[PDB]
């Protein structure tokens, strides 16, 4: 399934160092 | 909240120098075990990771600490689950250990890193194992997103996804996470509690026990006049096990060296129970407990209890030297980086045959269209059926070529 992962991945590029 | 240990036996699985041992100090905080007389047996770490869900949001609610402060709630978190991890190795020699963890396990977690290339020999290697030994509740993560780019990470699920088709399993979960920065691990505890059913598991079922590390506690600087026991990191799947039962280990013993020997399995009575961190009388089945034996720390030293079965007094299992297998074969071999095709079994030839737990060395004496003849070198043990993984040597070291079932 690969329809919540990609605002998981949207969500992990917005908050990183 | 109260004090609870193992409920599910949760592995995880990826490849070499990804940083799985990184992974399992993310999620849960203490280090591997491995990293010379204590845990050293088979090569996997141990740490338990707690799952406190605050339902006074979404997938926040699961948290590492049971006092909540970070999700945005004051009130303290509720009881749900308690984890234990067992991390098998992702090397191609190193395949007896996997295939003995396998069966230990319940759950599933594959790490793909996405700087490297997307079809991984031992990842699929590990993926064939699986549906061997039936473990497929599978979740999928990607280890490293910071060094790709915002298209190639995406690219690169797109590629995961159109591998994952032709297999058996449909509807497996993928989450992007990171070990060093520490983030999303709130939506894989999510995944772990919504997408993994526990299984039925009674107090009816005769008790089984499944050895796979040797501790002993003997410290440098203490005197001889306080000794601890042998303590067996075994695993339990059926029967309940307290404080004060009898127990003996099924395959034997060397200990005596012309003529026979004749010996008995090793009795031992339990003297203490090892589980989450705090002493506790009781042994829930589905969780790697130190049951610590009257059987001394010489012989739960190093490598001699890798792979043995362990039943409670008043059950005979049966020792076999000469097995009957059902195997099928698969179309090309899986784990080499050229892939060739599986030819058919000639006769007398060593091959690693792994019987959940058990590594032995057997030779075919028959070859038929479904079923094969096998002797064993060392003696394995059968209980009820056991599902198996067949390797071979072909290629310099062991490669997987299916599975197999005994017929008894």
């Amino acid at each position: 399934v690969g329809l919540p992962y990609s605002e998981l991945l949207s969500r992990f590029f917005n908050i990183l160092r | 909240i109260i004090n609870r240990q193992a409920t599910i036996n949760i592995g995880t699985i990826g490849h070499v120098a990804h940083g799985k041992s990184t992974v399992v100090r993310a999620i849960s905080g203490v280090q591997t075990v491995r990293f010379l007389e204590r845990n050293i047996t088979i090569k996997l770490g141990y740490a338990n990771a707690k799952i406190y869900k605050c339902q006074e949001s979404f997938k926040s609610d699961k948290e590492i600490s049971p006092k909540c402060q970070r999700p945005g709630c004051p009130g303290r978190y509720k009881l749900v689950r308690h984890v234990s991890f067992v991390d098998c190795p992702g090397h191609d020699i190193l395949m007896s250990t996997m295939l003995s963890g396998a069966a230990v396990m319940d759950a599933a977690l594959l790490l793909i890193a996405g700087n490297e290339s997307c079809p991984q020999p031992q990842t699929s290697e590990h993926l064939a194992a699986i549906e061997i030994m039936k473990l497929k509740h599978v979740i999928i993560l990607q280890n490293k997103v910071d060094l790709m780019r915002e298209e190639s990470a995406l690219e690169h699920q797109k590629s995961i996804l159109k591998f994952i088709r032709g297999t058996i399993a449909d509807g497996a979960p993928i989450v992007p996470i990171s070990a060093q920065l520490k983030y999303n691990i709130d939506a894989v505890n999510e995944f772990i509690v919504k997408t993994i059913p526990v299984p039925p598991r009674d107090f009816m079922i005769s008790p089984r026990l499944i050895v796979i590390r040797s501790f002993d506690v003997n410290k440098p600087g203490a005197e001889i006049e306080d000794l601890k026991g042998g303590v067996a990191g075994g695993s339990i799947l059926n029967g309940v096990f307290k404080l004060g039962d009898e127990i003996e280990i099924r395959p034997g013993i060397v200990t005596k060296d012309k003529g026979k020997i004749q010996c008995k399995p090793i009795f031992s009575n339990i003297v203490s129970l090892f589980a989450e961190q705090n002493d506790l009388k009781f042994a829930v089945p589905g969780g790697l407990i130190g049951v610590g034996t009257k059987v001394d720390p010489t012989l739960c030293r190093a490598d001699r209890l890798v792979g043995q079965v362990v039943g409670a007094k008043g059950h005979l299992p049966n020792i076999y030297t000469d097995i009957e297998i059902n195997y099928f074969l698969l179309r090309r071999l899986l784990g080499v980086k050229k892939q060739a095709k599986v030819r058919k079994l000639e006769p007398n030839e060593v091959l690693m045959v792994n019987i959940g737990s058990t590594a032995t060395g057997a030779r075919v004496v028959a070859v038929k269209a479904d079923m094969a003849r096998l002797q064993l070198t060392s003696p394995a043990c059968t209980e009820i059926n056991e599902k198996i993984a067949l390797s071979r040597r072909i290629e310099k070291h062991w490669r997987l070529i299916g599975w197999a079932t005994i017929k008894k």
